[PDB]
Parts: C-alpha cells; structure tokens; sequence
C-alpha cells in the first residue's frame, strides 16, 4: 500500500508499505528517502505519535493515509 | 519552580492553565473521578495531579495579589509529581533528561482523551468527556487529484496541531500554511498510484481545514537536515490569523494568539524552553494585566507589552529565543 | 541504480488491446491506422470495409504504456513515446524497432512532428524537450552509429503536450505550468509565454504558417491563440469537464473536442454558438484522429480508456440549436475489438499462484514459476474463489506483481527474490528425495536458460514458455534491456545481457552458487532443560518432535516413537506434525517477541 509522507521542509514523499509493516521498518524507509536517522525520527498520524515495536494495522493507516514527520527539539 | 529538567513540562502547563476551557474541564473531570473514589488507577492520578497543580497556581496568583508576604520558599510548586504519573504513562521520561515540549503536550493530551473515553464507557455502562476533542481536535480533508485520469480521492484525517516548514528546501505564517495546504504536485520519486489508472502518475495533492478546534497549535518546524540543524531565523506571526484560504466552506471565524512557546538554543540536543501568554480573561490589579503579556523564566513571571513582546518575536532583531508552539485562540 | 529482473505473462499473439489507447494515426496510402496501447503494444490495423479481420501486425518492444506515436517518412517510419522513458524508432511496412533513444529521465508523453522538414520533437515528465531529425534516426543501431541531442530549456513543469508547426518554425509546449511556451526550433529560441489556462494543458493544434495555436485544457476551455499578437484571441466552453483531446479541419476553422465528459463536439471557431453533438461515447476520450480522405472530414477515429477504437462518421455535419443535445451519430460505423484487462491480482499462499479478476468479470488461475495460465475460472466471486483456494501454508514473498500493461507483470529485486526456499514436493517436484529449491533462483535459470554463459542448460525441473518477454529495469520505469527467452543466443543479445545482467542473477544463474538459507530462533521450554535455539525456517515440526523425544526423553523405528511419545504446543494450539516452523510463526503465534514452543507427553 502507498502512504505519504510530509517532510520537514513540508514536501510530501511516497512510501510502499504493507499493514504489518512495523512503525521501525517505516522510519527505516523514511531513513532510506530523507537520510534522518530512525532514533531521531517522529510520526504522528491522525494527531497520535506512532510508538516503535507497533504495525501499521493497530493505528488504521490504510492506502493514502498521511504522516508527518518532525524530530525531538530536546529542552 | 524548576526543581531541574522540567522547563519543556513548565511551558506546557503554563500555556494549558490559560485556554479557554481546560482549567474547567479538568475540574469537571476531578470530581467525577472523586465521585468514583468515594463511591468505591495511573490514568486517573494525571488527573489528579492536574488538579492538584491548577490549586497550587491558583494559590500562588491569590497570594500575590492580597499577601506578597507569604509563600517566601514559593510554597514548593512541583510539577515533579506530575512527571512521576507520565514516567507510569510513558517510559521516556526518566531521570532528568531533556525532550519536546509538542511530544509532552501530545502525551498529556492523548492521555486525557483517553481518561474521557474510559470515564465515558463507564458512565454509558450504566456532554464534558470531550475536552480534548472541543479544544484540540480539529479535521482534515486530504484530497489527491491523478492527473492523468482527473479522479479525486479524499481521505479525512483528525489533527491536534499543524505541523508547517520554516524555511524553503523573509517568509509569514501565510507561507508555512500554504506549504502545509495548499495545492502540491508529487512529481519524478514520489508518483501517486492510481487504482483507477492501474499506474503511477503525477498528483495534485491539497488539504482542507473542515473542523477546526477552539485553539489552533502550530507546530513550527525550527529543525532541518543538513548531522541535524536548528533554524534559528523565525518567520512573521500574525495576530489574528484567518484560516479561510484552505477551509472546506466560508466562515468568518477569526483567530486571536494568545500563548508562544519558545526554545533557546543553538542545536537541537539542548535548549531551554520559555512559555509567553496573553491574558484576556482570568483583585483591582487582576484586571489590570488584562491586554499584556506574561514570560515565563524557570521561576519568574515578568509582565510584557504586546508591542515589546512582537518586536522581540520578529526576525527583524536577534529573536535568541526560537518559537516552536504558537497557540490561536477563537475568537 | 537497483537492476530488477521482470517478465510478462501473455499469449505469443495479442491480437486485441488488453488496456486503454493513448495514440492513433492514420496510413492514407495503405488504409492503415495504429493504435497505441497502454498494454505496451501498437497495432497496426486495415481500415478497409471489405476486411473482416482489421488486425495486420504487433510491434511490441516497450515495458509501459505508449503515449504518443508519430508516423514519419510517408508511412515508411514510426516514432513511439513511453512511460518507460524511451522513444523508439520503428519501420512501419515491416513493424519492427531499428533503434532506442534514451535521453529521458522520466515518461515521455508527446511528440510533435514538423513534415516539411523531417523533425520530430519528444516531451515528458522530466522537464526536458529533445529535437530529432528524422534522417538522422534512422541508424541502425549505437554501434552502426550514435546521435547528438537538440534541447528546448525553459520548462518549469511537466510537459503533457507538444505541438510543431507543419514547416518546423514554432514549435508550442503545454504543461501543468498553465502556460504554453513557444520557441523556434531552428535556432533553439524562446519566443512567447502565453497566458490564460487555468489547469493542465493535454491538447495543443497549430496551423500550417504558424500563425495560431489551439489549446485544450483540464478547466474545460478551448483556446485559441494569435502568435503573432502573444495573446488568446477567442475562448470556448463546450465541455463540462477537461478537454483531452483536439482536432482541426485542414481550412483551420472547424475544432474536433473531446474529454473526460465522454462527448465530441464540432465547434465552429468562427461562431462558436454554432455546434454539433458528433457522439456520446462509453469512456473519456483520450486522443482523436481524423480521416482526412475528403475536404470535410468524413470520420473520426475516437480512442478512449476502454480497449475498443471506434470510427464515427461525420457526415450530415451542416441543426440550428446552440448546444444540441441530440448526438448526430449514436452508433460507430466501425468498431476495433478490445480485450479485457486484468484489475485485481491476488497471490496465493504458496506464493506461487495468482488469482486474477479482469475488467469482463472473469476470474484466471496463474503459475509465476510456469509463467502460464492454468485455468479460466468463468465469472465467480473472487472473495469467494480466494476463500476456497487458503491453505495453512506460508511462504515469504519473493515477486511484486504489477497490471499496468492489462496483462501480468511479474518483478524480482535482490531485497526478496531469494527468500523463498520450498521443498521439492510442496513446490509438486519430485525425482527419489525431497530436495531444497529456491523459486527465485529456478525463475532466473529458467527465464535466461538460452544465455551460452548460463550453460554447463536450464534449471532442470520447468521451462517458461520460449515468447517471454524479459525486461531488465531500474526501480522508477527506466528500462535498460528487454528479449524474448528464447532470443538470449543471439551475438547482439548475448552482448546486452552481458552489459545489463545484474551481479545479483549472474552469482546464482551463471556462478551457480546458492542463496543464504534463513534461520528462525525459537524456545523450546516444558509446557506446564529451557534454550534458546535456531532452526530453518522450514523446518517440520516432526523434526522438533524427534529432538525433543531424543534429547529430553532419552531413556521400533526412533521417528514413529518421537511422533506418538511427544506432542508441541504453541498459544494453546497442538501443532500439526508437518507445519512448517515458517507457517506457525505466521499463523498460530499471535503474541510478540521471538517464536515459543511448549511440549509434553502423550
Ligand atoms: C508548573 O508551573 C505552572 N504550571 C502551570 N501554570 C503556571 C502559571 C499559571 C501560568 C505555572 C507557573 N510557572 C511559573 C510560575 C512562577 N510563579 N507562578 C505563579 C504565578 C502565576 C501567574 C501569575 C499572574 N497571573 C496573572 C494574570 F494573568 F492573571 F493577570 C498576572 N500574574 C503575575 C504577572 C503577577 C502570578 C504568579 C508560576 N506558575
Ligand atoms: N530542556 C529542559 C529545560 C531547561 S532547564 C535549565 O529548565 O532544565
Ligand atoms: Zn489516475
């Protein structure tokens, strides 16, 4: 299944993924795409953070389901 | 109080203590929960503990105002105790380590949502449960447009916050909102598939605004990759904000800022976090703050004018304060 | 970039059009249109009524759609443009490729033609405008000879549209910009920037001098332009929805449109509340191609989305309302037959089989390691046909399947091509052992068995039928090499694969070493001595059963008393003997974390 994702620059990417794709192996396509680091990594969905060691099922991202990307601003 | 690393949690109370609603809300919530307790868990103690902070605050705003004389250790205001029930909530709090002010206001928020939604099982089992989602919550329209076969899709998608670019791959708020919403084409890469196409093809891609909440929080994205850098130079933010444009009907709805949440620091590993608020609404000198801006030090509170506060914020002096959370209010 | 290996399920002959139809043209001299297909082919068809069978010949050597073709040189020529990034050049009396331009970097959409000067213009997504003259394509091959490259730059968006005047002096570009730039393609110059669309631009028209352009648009305009002045002269709104396709009489004065509305007008320019309703027709009309045998033209080729090519005939074209709704013509006068095209696949649990539902309703059974059909199901349910067809079984995938083209695809990259390992008798192999085969591995002997540097010839346990096309691709469309199976002994080809084959095939299919073998841990713990251990991943839980028995309970045949002494547990759920370690791990264990197993005696 195709997903976006909007970038920090607000660009959309497209990712192909399956629903038991795991949150872990989405940020390492996303690390494949934008060269961010998984652990640096940030997704929300439907305004929810995906949490790691979850699939893509358990949060209802379907075909053309957005996610933003953002990063820790550490303070 | 500090008590040490907690200002990203300081500036997130400080912002929520002054919406429209939540110090209602969370009140409402408390004494139903009481009303449990007596009748008879670690999602309730943030509750709890909510409450037990807005008293404190409460105290401390009384005691200014009437006994300057009073409370000399600052009565120890801790929100410590409050980080102890999100350490129970979320393993990522440990120790006194740094972290995001949007990511703690995202846990609190989510983890309140899902107290009204347990609350509210409970009570249908046998109007004020949706704090949160009057507050926060608004609806996204997300429409693609094949430009090959001219199909439109639409996805509708909640947000708490509005995540927007600060700089292109100066500029106004109105430009973050554009990049965020309106019409972008996926090109080259990043085709769309197209089940009517059975291919991938180019896309016109936009976002519409279909619910809006009563406080819009935009999430400024003050960080890009070069190994990652902070943007430093802020872009103009408007006063009042009209949102219109990208609006899936007309409304002459108007949004007023009332709260900024600022980070100094020149990378992203480090910073202190500052919260500066309006007050519009909540004793002669109460109402006298009313149209001036509060900043929020580690423990001091110093009272601002609006046009000071504005040309400190824009890019036009050193601003050494980074934005990071703006907050619009309807009005 | 990533080299994939790619092969297309297919009959040797496909007669009709499998998908939709992007370009026509029309043969005067020979009575000859051609037809190309988002199925990859153009077709060239007799238009003579004494013919009972339209179809002549396939010129078949892309691996994505043909946008748009040109026919050049009086008929002699062909030029083809494709998603898969190249334009190729073909002689149209034989219907053969005689070369490939690979100056693109993303699909090209139009071409443009100048017939007094032999030029040929090609545009795509990637921005950029190549001019070609049409003598000079016509070498044989690189190594006979190579080409320069004549660029048009100043595009800022992708180009949907083409168009070159008649003499090769403007030449008019329309493109998700919303406006249509002009240059001299003589001296490579820019002259203009037109204004005024609204949308993406798909139809663009000159005249013979030059002199005006018309321009058909998304927004559901038709424009047309004086180049002379840099401004539009006249506006036209005769389509509720975009305008995809344009026609011209030869006078310049009467406009041909069609679009995403499924309507064709004839439009007056001259007075515009003039028109005629020609026909309504079943999808968006994508391209029209006029007869042009008599002064009014007397029919109009319509393609569309659908696999048929119709001609309406546009005789009676003089009533007096303003926008009639009566179609002057409501039934072709003649009639292309299209195929169906295949519109949901599903890969069955031994990743071996597909189920297919095409656009007639028909269901089709498919072997990926055969490349064949194997059986036309009729029209059944297909959630109910993929129902019948489970089996407990699990395989990791190892094959991307893509419809693109109305016909299987089917995609091997080096991340998945290897990671399923079957025994030879759930693979429906046998000799007198049960021996371990990799399916990507055999695909790739099989596909590229006719290679001299593959021989010692085959995998030795199927053959792919000799007329599979194999296509050696980047991720992205970009297409290096495609061959036959069969054509893989020839000097030209054996050079081809030996500059395009990925290191990736030639370790397994030339070096003919085999692939890692995936290990699964697990633990073995007393359901109510505890290790962690790894196994294959397609290791029997009898064997399991055996180590347990010999190893816990070491105080007739050993496998007989292993089997009916030790039974395994798994969430609660008592193992089958022979599931695969792969198959629980999928199916019976829903909790997280590593795979646990738990045992007892009987
Ligand atoms: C964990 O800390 C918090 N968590 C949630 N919220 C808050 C603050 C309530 C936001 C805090 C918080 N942080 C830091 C401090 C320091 N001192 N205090 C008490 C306090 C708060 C507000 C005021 C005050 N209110 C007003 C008026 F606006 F009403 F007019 C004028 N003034 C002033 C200008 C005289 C006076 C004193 C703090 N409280
Ligand atoms: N980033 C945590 C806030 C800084 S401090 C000095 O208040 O701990
Ligand atoms: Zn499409």
């Amino acid at each position: 299944m195709q997903i976006f994702v909007k970038t920090l620059t607000g660009k959309t990417i497209t990712l192909e993924v399956e629903p038991s794709d795991t949150i872990e192996n989405v940020k390492a396509k996303i690390q494949d795409k934008e060269g961010i680091p998984p652990d640096q990594q940030r997704l929300i969905f439907a305004g929810k953070q995906l949490e790691d060691g979850r699939t893509l099922s358990d949060y209802n991202i379907q075909k053309e389901s957005t996610l933003h990307l953002v990063l820790r601003l550490r303070g | 109080n500090n008590l040490g690393n907690t200002c990203y949690l300081n500036s997130i109370l400080q912002v929520l203590y002054f919406c429209p609603g939540f110090k209602s809300g969370v009140k409402h919530l408390f004494n139903i929960i009481s009303r449990k307790k007596e009748a008879l868990l670690a999602s309730y103690e943030l509750i709890c503990s909510l409450q037990s902070l807005i008293i404190s605050v409460e105290q401390l705003q009384a005691s200014f105002l009437l006994n300057p004389e009073k409370y000399t250790d600052e009565l120890a205001t801790q929100p410590r105790r409050l980080l102890n029930t999100l350490r129970e909530l979320n393993p990522m709090y440990e120790g006194y380590l740094q972290h995001d002010a949007q990511e703690v206001l995202q846990c609190i928020l989510g983890n309140i949502q899902e107290t009204c939604q347990l609350l509210k099982k409970e009570e249908v089992k046998n109007i004020g449960f949706e704090l949160v989602e009057k507050l926060f919550q608004g609806q996204l329209v997300l429409r693609t447009r094949c430009l090959e076969c001219e199909s439109l899709t639409e996805r509708r998608e909640d947000f708490q916050d509005i995540s927007v670019p600060v700089q292109e791959d100066m500029k106004t708020l109105r430009w973050a909102i554009s990049q965020f919403a309106s019409v972008e084409r996926i090109v080259g890469e990043d085709k769309y598939f197209c089940e009517n196409c059975h291919h991938y093809t180019e896309a016109e891609r936009s976002l519409l605004f279909d619910k809006m909440p009563e406080v819009i929080t935009i999430h400024l994205k003050c960080f890009a990759a070069s190994g990652l850098s902070k943007i430093n130079t802020p872009l103009l933010t408007p006063l009042k904000l009209s949102l219109e444009e990208w609006s899936t009907k007309p409304t002459n709805d108007s949004y007023g800022l009332f709260a900024v949440v600022m980070h100094s620091g020149i990378t992203i590993s480090s910073g202190h976090y500052t919260a500066s608020v309006k007050v519009t609404d909540l004793v002669q000198s109460l109402k006298e703050y009313e149209g001036k801006w509060l900043l929020f030090d580690d423990s001091e509170v110093k009272v601002t004018e609006e046009k000071d506060f504005l040309n400190s914020l824009s890019p036009s002096t050193s601003p050494t304060s980074t934005p990071y959370l703006l907050f619009y209010k309807k009005l | 970039r990533k080299v994939q290996v790619s092969y297309v399920i297919r009959d040797e002959v496909e007669k009709y059009n499998r998908n939709g139809v992007n370009a026509l043209q029309l043969d005067p001299a020979l009575n000859r249109l051609f037809t190309a297909g988002r199925d990859s082919i153009i077709r060239i068809w007799s238009v003579n009524q004494h013919k009972q069978d339209p179809y002549i010949a396939s010129m078949e050597h892309h691996t994505d759609w043909v946008n748009d073709i040109v026919l050049c040189c009086n008929g002699k020529t062909l030029i083809s443009a494709s998603s898969d990034t190249t334009v190729k050049v073909w002689n149209a009396h034989k219907g053969f490729c005689m070369s490939t331009l690979r100056t693109h970097k993303d699909y090209v959409k139009a071409l443009a033609y100048a017939k007094d000067k032999e030029l040929v213009a090609s545009a795509g997504l990637d921005r950029q405008i190549f001019l070609w003259d049409v003598n000079t394509l016509t070498a044989l091959t690189a190594s006979n000879n190579t080409v320069t490259t004549s660029s048009l730059s100043g595009n800022k968006d992708s180009i949907y549209s083409l168009a070159m005047n008649q003499l090769g002096t403007i030449i008019v570009s329309g493109s998700t910009e919303k406006v249509l730039r002009v240059w001299d393609p003589r001296t490579c110059a820019k002259l203009m920037k037109l204004k005024g669309h609204t949308d993406n631009v798909k139809a663009l028209l000159l005249n013979r001098d030059g002199t005006q352009c018309l321009s058909g648009s998304s927004d559901g305009t038709i424009r047309l332009w004086s180049l002379g002045q840099q401004r539009c002269i006249a506006t036209y709104r005769v389509h509720d929805e975009g305008v995809w396709a344009l026609q011209v009489n030869d006078a310049f004065t009467h406009v041909y449109s069609g679009g995403r509305d499924r309507k064709i007008y004839c439009t007056d320019l001259r007075n515009p509340d003039i028109r005629v309703l020609i026909c309504e027709e079943k999808a968006p009309v994508l391209k029209m191609e006029l007869d042009r045998s008599a002064d009014p033209p007397p029919a109009i080729w319509v393609a569309t989305t659908k696999s048929t090519v119709n001609k309406w005939t546009l005789k009676g074209i003089h009533n007096d309302c303003t926008n009639p709704i009566t179609p002057l013509c409501t039934q072709p006068d003649q009639v292309i037959k299209g195929g169906a095209s295949i519109i949901q696949c599903h890969i069955l649990n031994d990743k071996r089989h597909i189920l297919t539902k095409d656009t007639n309703n028909n269901v089709a059974y498919w072997d990926v390691l055969k490349a064949c059909k194997v059986e036309d199901l009729g029209k059944v349910d297909f959630e109910d046909e993929i129902k019948k067809r489970f089996k407990m079984v699990y395989v990791p995938n190892w094959f991307s399947v893509d419809l693109k083209t109305g016909m299987l695809t089917i995609t091997l990259d080096e991340s998945d091509c290897f990671a399923a390992w079957v025994s030879a008798k759930d693979a429906g192999f046998s000799s007198g052992s049960d021996p371990k085969l990799n399916l990507g591995g055999l695909l790739l002997q099989a596909l590229l068995e006719y290679w001299p540097r593959t021989h010692v010839k085959g995998n030795g346990y199927f053959q792919v039928p000799p007329h599979t096309p194999v296509i050696f691709g980047e991720a992205g469309g970009r297409t290096l090499f495609r061959l036959l199976c069969r054509d893989s002994g020839g000097e030209t080809e054996s050079m081809l694969l030996n500059e395009t084959v990925p290191q990736w095939v030639i370790d397994i299919t030339v070096d003919k070493n085999m692939p890692k073998f995936n290990k699964i841990p697990f633990y073995l713990q007393p359901h109510a001595k505890k290790d962690r251990l790894s196994a294959s991943d397609m290791l029997q839980v009898r064997k399991v059963m055996e180590h347990v028995y010999e190893k816990i309970i070491n105080l007739e045949d050993i496998a007989v008393l292993a089997e009916e002494k030790i039974e395994l547990l798994c969430q609660d759920q008592v193992l089958d003997p022979n599931m695969d370690l792969r198959t629980v791990k999928h199916f019976i264990w829903k909790s997280g974390g590593d795979l646990t197993l738990h045992y007892r005696q009987k």
